[PDB]
Order: structure tokens, then sequence, then C-alpha cells
């Protein structure tokens, strides 16, 4: 194996973390100028929900692929390069809720 | 058309029908296959 | 203990919720040949299709329902299954069992193996 | 109060030889004393040999029997009747 | 081109759009396109020829402008036969 | 011994008598055929086979030479191209130019052989022949204009169907295949034809002009029809079912399937339930809601326990379901779950698998000397198990016999009789069999399960069992006793503990009767308390339904993934080809939302739970293509010589007489208006 | 005379299987294999790590000027541990010839950016990264081209669906185009065309 950025874990914990940082200063800016809607505590919430949702990963690789994708997705954040549609599409206002308990399912749907 | 007539067949449209979208006459598409499966009709008496 | 769900980009639900079956191919047994039963497949569970209301249709929400694989050995097709966190059955290759055929034994003196007819 | 009793065993593991030693001597004797019970010997591979009791309203609780002498699983089936 | 009891023109494939399907609303307006020419009757309606060959040969007419050359067997008498493409019928005389 | 030949420079070591074929083969080659079927006996006409041997001036048909020793077959010299090349010339030199309108067309070997190993153009400059068509039936579509003479046909069905009814009549470029009266051509197996001939001469009626190969999604599934478990290809296009395949399992089905699974999948696209259904005032069912009917149920359930709730499952029903209807009704304390098939419980019952499993495999058949048939008629009963039968009798010359009407099994039997006194012969020794059975070195004794339906089927079980017990006494690996089950769901019932036969709902009149798709009939309102709240879960409204207050829709076998266990105990599972139809949904997900609505959850919420519980439950049901077993049959014999019942003199008759009884055997075989048409066609 | 089959020219043959060895022999640390397709083509199989210092040495006139990279791309087959296979094709004007040099990556392996090299291919791998999930290390600047600006999945991949996973509309209540899970109103119509007969003898797997 021959590591990405960082060869052990806590590199990658460390790489992420700065990342987490630079989102978290960066989401009042992105409300501003993209004069979206949404409040700064709710961005910064979809942030942390995004950095949640990759919490399990357990190899360093992955980690610091996953903070490369984030830095990119940063990058487009930052200059103007995402529109509305774009940093919106993280909150998905149109779709409508899905149920996820059994009887629900399978009154709504043949679907597993 | 007038030197050379075109081939009389009886399918062939007697009256040249112009572009009719916008009109009552526009066409509407439909499927045009039967359904496929047929459901169960329940009895009529009451048991 | 490769994991590249959260790189593939796949939404949870299919990740999940989806069974992958790795098979080879069984022959069309309307021919003979065998040449499409020499590589293992990797295939996503079946889903609803409905008929679309404008024109009959078939619509479907599934997008995985037209992906199949190819992969030379099993063990490829569960490793790469493995990667990317989908369940997967495995049914193993079923192979022509060796058979003894015999010209003369058609036309056996003793034996009910003769034919009839020619 | 048993409703049924699920015995799995291994047809060739050694954990499972006390086991099939009980089928294979005193289980004719086990349905004879139980006539109705419903004493299901079922086979298991690559896993320890299980005593499933099933009770009233569907509760059911299971005893490992592996690697268990004939009179060993003897004691456990009789415990389990007696409850 | 027959009518259905809604009033719909049933089509040659037969679909006609039943009173309790509400698909009926895309006409309120508007019309159902159905063709009056129906293939079959007009199939019907062609004279079957008669050929004094146990095998004859159709193409549809026209040679390379109609359709792929196939040999019709006549030897049965009960039923004539039938072109797979054309649909054109012929019988051995008598 | 082994002997060493080189395909193409290649060693390969065959054993003597091998085919050229066969050989290379072995080393991937595939030699190009038309008339050559492995099944099937060698003809050598199709003349495609033909390959040239190093050093040899003649090439030789592979299919029908024997490889001698250090041979070296040239696959692809030019001397066999040319000969590939110029009978492909001659088999497209009459062919007719239907492709087109073939139905074969993206699935005919001539084609894929003409573009493969032919040349690309024509140089016949001659009239073509024509073949007046022949009608065998009305399954099978004749064009015979496309026949290539490979003699396919004739040879399966006089080797394997047993019906000497297909030949060649003439000679030269005017000889045709087909009855030379104006017979038709019935049999289970009839269907096999359509598949086995090369070019689409001899095509399904049913299937005809529906779709064409390339459109079709393919779906590898499982048989409901019979027990034999035939592993079957469900062809589906846009969501619709268009055609049922073979597929290939040497152990259960060799490439065969018989007419009731080929085309029975007619049936499943008419009388379906697709809504859930609810009486109404009046008494007339009427559609509802899932969660209107599932409530209803429910509160019936909690009112009631124990014996008043009961439960009946039909011959198309799978595991999951069993197991998830058997859980709910335990919740209520019932253990009332009764199959509509009759096992005997007396003795070890359902507690020993080896009872009720054909415990000589499928594939055993063919290793066996003797085999006795008792009650049962295997060619209706389970084609595919008499078609191995008939292998077995051709090939090894297995001796059969059949206690019970003479029926017409296509191979010539031992009659001994019909009366069940036999049994009581054969066990004592007085009667003549019982020194072959004695004899034999690899006996079999297979009592089908529709003789156990009879009021003496426990009588009639300890009798056979007296038979195998002498038979062992006389002379291990090799198990002499089978059950031949006929409907699909009883093994697996028998697996899960549920009850056999419905005795148990004779004795205790259930207050609450739940149908799992049970169309026999064997309980009806009469029987059952005036008042008695009945609810149907199936994919078809036959007979249960109709007599059902509540009727809660539930998939079919292609509509589902289930595990259905064969008379051998092989457990196989089916995969979904196309969705329930409208607001059908997936049987053991009804049971478990009937559970959370009732007020007991049952543990599974995915269909590898459902599994989970499977395998604790049973754990072979969950070992899928697994037929190991386990041999009990000293304390099944021990426990069934505890009872003494005598059997009536009634002799034994099997249910099916008749192709004709064949056809409708089940709600989806009832429903098929193809099977209607193949009764109305044996009847007149 | 053939007039239908391609006319042979052995003399490039030869020509491309002796610059193959020249190359296999001055670097032997990163070349695997090197083969000639019977339509004249020459490939250097390298080791991951031997791109830069390959591609350098073919760039660099060791008899050798392929200073023009003609396009890189990637080949993502499942199968193979590494599922990418990077493939570089260069031409030299002055021997007016073109060689391709193939490498392998894993989705978690970098491979180096050969921007240093050649300087085109900058956007090439934007591009495999984009399309693929190949990163390279070491590139001035790597992010998606071709693909929309918050796409998540890497195309191409021959997991990804043709039709993808999310669908574009535009919805009047939030005023704004909003993405949704695709649902196809006809579901592309999968055909199985291989035939069950064998095509090409000489190109027959061994039976294994
Ligand atoms: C406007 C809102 C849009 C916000 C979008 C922000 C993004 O794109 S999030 C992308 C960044 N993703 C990551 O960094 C994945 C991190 N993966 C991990 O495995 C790590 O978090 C670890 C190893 C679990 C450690 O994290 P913890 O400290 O345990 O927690
Ligand atoms: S009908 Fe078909 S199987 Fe029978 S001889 Fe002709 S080509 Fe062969
Ligand atoms: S079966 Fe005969 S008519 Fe049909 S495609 Fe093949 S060669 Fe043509
Ligand atoms: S089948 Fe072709 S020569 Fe025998």
């Amino acid at each position: 194996v021959k590591p990405i950025f960082s060869r052990d874990m806590n590199e990658a914990k460390r790489r992420v973390r700065e990342l987490y940082r630079a989102w978290y200063r960066e989401v009042p800016n992105t409300v501003h100028l993209f004069q979206l809607d949404i409040s700064v505590k709710q961005g910064r919430d979809k942030v942390r929900e995004m950095f949640m949702k990759n919490a399990h990963v357990t190899d360093p690789r992955v980690v610091d692929l996953l903070v490369i994708k984030g830095k990119m997705e940063l990058e487009e954040t930052i200059n103007v390069w995402k529109q509305r549609t774009h940093i919106m599409r993280f909150f998905h206002e149109t779709e409508a809720p899905r149920p996820t308990d059994f009887l629900s399912k399978f009154y709504v749907g043949h679907d597993p | 058309p007038t030197t050379k007539p075109p081939t009389a067949r009886k399918y062939i449209w007697t009256n040249h029908k112009f572009n009719v979208s916008g009109t009552p006459q526009q066409y509407v598409p439909y499927s045009t296959t039967r359904k496929k499966i047929q459901e169960w009709v329940p009895p009529s008496t009451p048991y | 203990k490769l994991d590249i769900t959260t790189l593939t980009g796949v939404p949870e639900e299919h990740i999940k919720t989806r069974k992958v079956r790795i098979f080879v191919p069984a022959r069309n047994n309307m021919q003979s040949g065998v040449n499409n039963t020499k590589k293992w497949k990797m295939e996503f569970d079946t889903r609803e299709r409905w008929e679309n209301p404008l024109m009959g249709w078939s619509s479907t929400a599934d997008p995985l329902s037209n992906l199949v694989l190819t992969f030379s050995t099993k063990e490829d097709a569960v490793a790469f299954a493995e990667k990317n966190g989908w369940s997967f059955d495995v049914e193993e290759r079923k192979v022509p069992k060796p058979k003894s055929k015999s010209y003369g034994a058609n036309f056996s003196w003793n034996k009910r193996t003769r034919v009839s007819t020619k | 109060g048993l409703r049924e009793i699920r015995i799995h065993l291994c047809q060739r593991s050694p954990g499972s030889q006390g086991v099939r030693d009980f089928i294979e001597k005193r289980y004719v004797e086990l349905k004879k004393a139980n006539p109705d019970l419903p004493i299901l010997i079922r086979e298991c591979s690559d896993v320890q040999p299980k005593l499933w009791a099933r009770y009233a309203f569907g509760q059911e609780k299971n005893v490992s029997l592996n690697n268990f002498s004939a009179d060993q699983v003897t004691r456990t089936l009789e415990n389990v009747l007696s409850g | 081109v027959r009518t259905s009891p809604t009033g719909e023109k049933v089509t040659h494939t037969g679909q006609a759009y039943d009173d309790g399907d509400y698909r009926r609303v895309r006409f309120s307006d508007r019309q159902k396109e159905v063709n009056e020419n129906f293939a079959i009757d007009l199939i019907a309606e062609q004279p079957v020829s008669e050929v004094g060959s146990r095998v004859i040969s159709c193409d549809g007419g026209g040679g390379a402008l109609g359709h792929p050359r196939v040999y019709i067997n006549l030897d049965k008498e009960t039923k004539t036969g039938t072109c797979g493409y054309c649909g054109l019928q012929f019988r051995q005389p008598h | 011994n082994l002997i060493e030949v080189f395909v193409d420079g290649q060693s390969v070591m065959v054993e003597p008598g091998t085919t050229v074929l066969q050989a290379c083969e072995k080393v991937g080659m595939q030699i190009p055929r038309f008339c050559y079927h492995e099944r099937l006996s060698v003809a050598g006409n199709c003349r495609m086979c033909l390959v040239e041997i190093e050093k040899a001036p003649k090439v030789v048909a592979a299919c029908a030479m024997p490889v001698m020793k250090g041979w070296n077959i040239l696959t692809n010299s030019e001397k066999s191209k040319k000969a590939r090349e110029g009978v492909m010339e001659f088999l497209l030199a009459n062919h007719p130019l239907d492709c087109p309108i073939c139905d074969q067309g993206g699935e005919c070997d001539l084609q894929d052989q003409s573009m493969m190993f032919g040349s690309d153009r024509s140089r016949f400059l001659e009239g073509k022949r024509a073949v007046e068509d022949k009608n065998i039936g009305p399954l099978v579509k004749t064009i015979m204009t496309r026949c290539i003479q490979c003699t396919r046909c004739i040879r399966f069905a006089s080797e394997i169907a047993g019906v000497d009814d297909l030949g060649t009549t003439g000679r030269g470029n005017d000889m045709q295949v087909g009855t030379y009266i104006e017979k038709m051509f019935m049999s289970e197996l009839s269907g096999n034809i359509i598949d086995i001939c090369p070019v689409g001469a001899l095509t399904s009626k049913p299937y005809a002009f529906t779709a064409r190969p390339w459109e079709t999604r393919k779906t590898e599934s499982i048989d409901v029809m019979d027990a034999v478990g035939s592993n079957i290809v469900v062809s589906t296009r846009t969501g619709e079912v268009m055609r049922i395949l073979p597929r290939m399992h040497e152990d259960i089905n060799e490439e065969w399937i018989s007419d009731k699974t080929r085309f029975a999948y007619d049936g499943l696209k008419r009388q379906r339930l697709t809504q859930p259904m609810i009486r109404n005032e009046k008494g007339l069912l009427t559609y509802t809601t899932w969660e209107d009917a599932l409530s209803r149920v429910a509160g019936m359930l909690q009112s009631f326990q124990g014996n008043d709730v009961a439960a009946i499952a039909g011959g198309l029903v799978d595991a999951e379901a069993l197991v998830a209807l058997k859980d709910l009704l335990n919740r209520v304390d019932s253990d009332s779950l009764c199959t509509e098939e009759v096992f005997p419980t007396a003795g070890a019952g359902t507690d020993l698998r080896s009872n009720y499993l054909l415990n000589t495999t499928i594939a055993g058949v063919e290793e066996a000397d003797v085999i006795l048939l008792v009650g049962t008629n295997p060619r209706f009963e389970a084609p595919l198990f008499n078609a191995r039968i008939r292998k077995s009798w051709l090939h090894n010359d297995l001796k059969v016999a059949l206690i019970g009407s003479p029926v017409d099994l296509t191979y010539r039997y031992d009659h001994l009789g019909d009366s069940p006194k036999i049994l009581q012969d054969i066990a004592s020794g007085n009667h003549p069999f019982s020194q072959i059975l004695k004899e034999a070195k690899k006996p079999m004794v297979v009592l089908g399960s529709s003789a156990l339906q009879r009021s003496d089927g426990t009588a009639i079980l300890a009798a056979v069992s007296n038979i195998a017990q002498n038979i062992r006494l006389s002379s291990g690996d090799w198990k002499v006793m089978n059950i031949l089950h006929r409907i699909a769901s009883q093994v697996a019932a028998l697996d899960l503990g549920y009850k056999p036969g419905v005795e148990a709902i004779r004795k205790n009149p259930p207050k609450v009767l739940f149908l799992l798709g049970a169309d026999g009939g064997c309980i009806t309102r009469q029987d059952l308390p005036k008042d008695c709240f009945i609810i149907y879960q199936g994919h078809h409204g036959d007979v249960g339904a109709p007599m059902a207050d509540v009727i809660l829709p539930g998939a079919a076998y292609t509509e589902k993934s289930a595990t259905y266990v064969n008379t051998e105990g092989r457990a196989q599972q089916t995969k979904v080809a196309v969705t329930p139809p409208g607001l059908a949904r997936e049987d053991w997900k009804i049971i478990r939302a009937l559970s959370e609505i009732a007020g007991m959850t049952l543990p599974y919420d995915t269909l590898d739970q459902v599994r989970s519980r499977l395998e604790e439950v049973s754990p072979n049901l969950v070992r899928y293509d697994d037929v190991e077993g386990a041999n009990y049959f000293q304390q099944a014999n021990e426990l069934s010589k505890l009872v003494n019942q005598q059997l009536l003199a009634d002799p034994l008759v099997p249910p099916q007489l008749t192709i004709k009884d064949f056809y409708m055997t089940d709600s989806i075989s009832r429903a098929s208006q193809t099977m209607a048409k193949c009764v109305k066609a044996v009847t007149e | 005379t053939r007039p239908t089959i391609r006319p042979r020219n052995d003399v490039v043959h030869k020509q491309l299987s002796a610059f193959g060895q020249y190359v296999a022999e001055i670097l032997p640390k990163y070349v695997q294999q090197v083969q000639v397709s019977c339509f004249n083509e020459l490939e250097i199989f390298i080791h991951p790590d031997g791109v830069i210092p390959v591609l350098t040495f073919l760039r660099d006139h060791t008899n050798a000027q392929f200073k023009s990279l003609a396009d890189l791309t990637a080949v993502d087959v499942p199968t193979r541990q590494n599922r990418f296979e990077i493939v570089y094709n260069l031409l030299s004007l002055r021997f007016n010839s073109r060689i391709r040099v193939k490498t392998y990556t894993d989705e978690l392996t970098p491979i180096e950016s050969s921007v240093t090299v050649y300087k085109a291919a900058n956007w090439y791998e934007r591009e495999i990264w984009d399309m693929f999930g190949v990163f390279f290390a070491n590139h001035p600047d790597l992010r998606r081209i071709l693909t929309d600006y918050g796409f998540e999945g890497h195309p191409f991949r021959k997991d990804f669906p043709l039709s993808g996973y999310v669908e574009l509309r535009y919805d009047d209540e939030v005023k704004r185009v909003v993405a949704e899970p695709v649902e196809l109103a006809q579901e592309f119509r999968k055909f199985d065309l291989n035939s069950p007969w064998e095509a090409f003898p000489a190109y027959r797997q061994p039976p294994e």
C-alpha cells in the first residue's frame, strides 16, 4: 500500500479537521454570496452531516481521497463555480420524505 | 405530377391535411396494446 | 477490508438494499452454442417496472436495472462486490457432465439402446 | 409448555457424534414416551449442534449440544421435558 | 373500423378505452388518430390466385421492391397457401 | 485407461470410446453441430461435424467417430473449413428466406453457424423446395419448409418421450419429418422438441411472434408446478413474462421441462388478485386498502387464540411465508398449521427428514437396478422423474414394476397388480418379485404422495417400510426407501413442522382460518363453524378466494424470491422476474405486516432475516442445491411397527390416469388458456 | 489478390519490434512487457512507478523523440485487481512513429502526474480523475472537467449506470433547478447480442 497523503489514520484525521475548519468558516460567506435563504447554523449543520456520513471510514487512503474531494467541493463553493442550485442540492428540499419503517414501505410499494 | 402522375393506390389519402398541431385534429399519443394482466372478478352472490 | 463505498458515489439505498447475483449464465437452450457460458456475470436484483400512462412503455426507477458486469473468475466478482459493499450471492458454475456416446449402441443385438428408426 | 423440540446435528462433525448416538440409540424410546410431541431432527452444517424448545406462544430457547455425549444429550432433553 | 360503446373508434389492434379508464381524457377536446384502412379486411378482399404448380414463389410484387422471395407448397386442397409476408393466397386449380 | 490424442497439437487424455467432438470439447473447441445432441443418440446425418484428422485423406464426423490414440484433430484446417462451408451451403440451398418472420431468428443455430463457418453468398440459382406443414398439436407450431432433417425431434420422441409417432417419410430431397397420418404428438415432454430443434421448423404456438431473442431479459428460477424442482429460465421483456425455457441441472432436470412448466405461464396473466378485498354489508367482496383489510384480520387474530386460529397451506406457497405464518399463529398459541397433502403422521412422521424425502436422489435412479412404484403415475405426477426412469431403463436396463392401476409410463414395466395387498405379499416373500428385490444390488422403492393421501396411507407406508427393511436385512450407502411428492410446498412445509394433512382442522374447527393459497378445497365453509372468518392470501382466486371474508393479494413464484424444496430434499430459490401485479405484495411481507398491525411483530424485517429464521427452524432450507441428507430408516421403521393399520381393499389408482388430467392441476395451470386448449385437444 | 483483406507491412513490424526491445533493454527497471500488434502498433507495459521515467526517456532522444502526447486515457476492467489501465499514446514526428505505454492502478493508489514531462496531460489527467476514479499525484490542479459541478460518482467506471443516479428538473416551488432520483419513462432495453458460437478461434482462451 502506498499512502495518498497520510501514512496513518491520525494524520488523515488532522487533514479532515483542517477541511472541517475551512468549511465551517466558509459557510457564512456562502450564505451571503449565493443569497441562500438558509441560516448559517443550518449550513454548518449540513456540513457536519456530510462529514458524519463518512465517519465510519477506517482506511487512511479512503479518508485522504475523501478530503481531496471535499477540498475540491470547497474550492467550487469558494468560487462561484457551483450555482445556488448546486449548493442547495445538499438540502433535498424537492424530494419528499421516504418512510423507513417496514409497514410504510409495505404500504407504499414493492421496494425492499 | 401532371406529366407523370403518381401510382394510384386505394389506401392513399384523397385529401391532404396540413399540419394540425394546435387544432382539435391534433394527434394525441396513446397505447395501441390491450391490457396485459386480467384481474379476478369477485362473485356476485353473497356466498 | 477494502471499502470504496464512500468514494463510488452510489446512493446508500442501492448500496445496502440491493442483492447482486454472481453466476455463470446458463446456455440458451434454444441454441447448442456454449460460448456465452464461459465468463462469470454480476447482475443486480430485479425491481419494479410499471407502464407509462401516455404510451404504455415500461418505466423503471432502478438505476442498476441494466447493469451487468463480466468477471473471469468467481473470486474476482466476489472481490468487486465486497469492495463496493454489495451483498452478494454466488451460484456455483454448472458444467455439463461427461457423457458416453456410441453410434454402435444404436444397433445393439441384445440391449434396449437399439433405435427403431435412423 | 413444550410445543416442539428441534435437534440440529452435523452429519460428520466430531461435535455432533454424541447427538448422533442419541438419535441412533435413544430417539425411538424418546418418541415412544412422547407420542404427540413434535421432535424434529434436522441437519446443520459447520455449526455447533443445538436443541430448540418452542414453548407456548412461540417463546424458544436453544441449548448448545456441541461435544455432548449421548448421556449428556439425554439429560438435557429430559430437563427440557421436565421444565 | 367499429365504434366501441364509449363512442371511441376501435383501432385495428382492437384498442379502445374502457369507460372506467381515465386515459380517455386525452381526447377530450382533441381526436383519437385511427387509421380507417384495416389490413385484415383488405388482405381478405384480394382474390385467391390459382396456379397449376405444386410450389409457387411470391416476391410481393415489384421484385426487389417487395419482400424476400418465398416458395409456397399448394398440395393441401383444403387450405390455400398463404404468403408469410405478402398475405396473398394461392391454391391449385380444382 | 485414458489414451492420448492431440487436438490442434495439444495433448488431451480421453477415455477410450470418446468421440472426436468430445475430445475437442476437452480443449475448448466446440465442433459445429446440427444433428448431434448429447442427450440424444448419435445420427451423423447433418454432416457439419466433419473435421480433418492429420495424415488422414478423408474427413471424419466428429460426433460419430471414436478417437484413436495418436490422432491429431485439425479443427481449423482448410479441409475442415471447406467441409463446413459446403455443408452449410447445402443446408441453406433449399432453406426458406423466412428469417424475418421465423421466431428462431436471433437464436437460430443455422444463422450463427452460417455467420461463423459458412460463406457469405449463395451460388444456388434454382428454385427452392416447399413442404406442406404438418399439425402435431396445439403447442408446437410447425413450418416444415424450415426443416433441415437433423432428425433430432424423431430421436427425442423415441428415446426420451417414448412416443414413436414422429418419423421420416419419403426418400431423397422429398424426405419429410412428421407423422404420416394426422396424428397429434401428445406427451409431457413434447414441448422440449421446440427447444431441441436447431431451426425454427418447430416453434411454440403460444410464444409465436411475441418477441425476439435479444430483447428478452433472462432470469434463472425454479419451477413450482411439480416437486421435481426443474430449473428454468424466465424470459421477461418490458416487465412481462414472455416464455419459460429449461435450464440445465444434470441432477434434477437434464435439459427438459414438462409441458405444464413450459406453457402454464399464461395462467399468471389471468384471474389475478391485484387488490385487497373485504366483504361488504351485502356480503360481496370489494376492493379495500391494505390497512383496512390488515386491520380487520388483525382484530380477528387478536380476538381468538389457540385452536380457534388455523392455517391451511397450498401447493404453491413458499418456505419464507410458511415460516412467517407459523410464527404468527404460534404467537396466538396456535399449532394448527396444516398442509393440504396428507402424510402419515403415525410414527416418526415429519420428525425424521428421510421419512418424507426421495432418499435416492433423481440422479440415483440411474444407479438403481430395480424400481418398485407404488400407487403413483410418475409420468403425470413428476414428468422429469419418469424421464430419468426411462433413461435408466434404456441405458442401464433398469427393471421397473408398478403396484397400481395399469398406466402408460412410456416404458415397459412389470404390472404386479393394483390391489394394496400385494405389498404384504412382497414383504412376506410369497410374491416372486420379492426374490428379484433381494437379488437386486441397488434396489429402489418409490411410494407416491398420492397413495399416502388415501385413507389407508399409514398402513401403505408401513408395508413399504417392511419391504425396504426386508431388503436391507437381505443386503449401506444406498437408500431403498423413497417418497415422490407431487406438490412443491409439501417438503418445505414438513421440514418447517407444518402438520401434514387437514385432519387437525377437521377435528377442531377453527373460528379464523388463514388459507395460504389453498385452492384444493379440502376444507370448506360447511365443515367450518358458520361464522368462521377466512383469510385468503394467494396469486389467483380459484377456490379458496371466493369463500374468504378477506382476500390479501400475494405474489407468484415469478414475482418473488423464495425457497422451494423438491422431493429430493434439495432447496432452491426462485428469483424475481416481474413485480407482483397491482397492490399485490410478497407473502412473507404480508404476514410480517399483519404481525406488526396485530401487536405481535415477527423478528424478521428483511428477506435475509427471514432466511435466518428458516435456518433456525430447519438448517437445510438455507443450504441451497444440497441433497446430502441423512439416513434414519432404522428408527422410522421401528416407529412404524408400533401401530398396525390394515389397508383397505380398494385398488390403488393414481389420481391422474391420462394426459388430460395432467394439464390442469393447480391455480396457475387452471387459469392458463393454453392448458385448457391442450385439455380440449386431448379430450376431443 | 486478396482484395478484401488488409495488406500487411512486415518492415514496420520488424522496426517496431526492434525499437521495443531497445526500450526494454534501456529501462528494464520499469518495463514489464512489450508487444507489437499485427496492425503495426507497439505497446510497452510499465510498472506504475515508471510513468515519469519511461515517458521522459521516450520524449528525449535516446533514438526516440516522442514529443507529442496524442492522448491519455484509462480502461476500466473490473475483473483485474488494478481495475484501471492507464494508456499513454505518444507521437514522434522526427521518426514518424507512434508508440503506446500502458500502466495499471487501483481506486486507492495514486499515479504520478505527467504534466512535467508533456504538459498536455493536465486536462487528460483531470478527465481521467473525473470519469474514472484515478488520482494523479503532484498534479498542478486536479478538479472536475466534463461533469456537473456537484456530480458525486465517477462515470465511465463500468459500475456507474448509463443513466446515472440523479436527474435535473426545474421546480417552481423553489424557483430553482433541482436534482432528483432518476426515473426513466422508458427503461433502457438491455439487448443480449453475443452469439453462443465462437467467432475467432485464434483468440480462444485455454480451457483451464
Ligand atoms: S423438425 Fe427440427 S428437429 Fe425435427 S428433423 Fe427437422 S430440423 Fe430436426
Ligand atoms: S430457423 Fe430457418 S428460417 Fe428461421 S432464422 Fe434460422 S435459417 Fe432462417
Ligand atoms: S450431427 Fe453432424 S455429422 Fe453427426
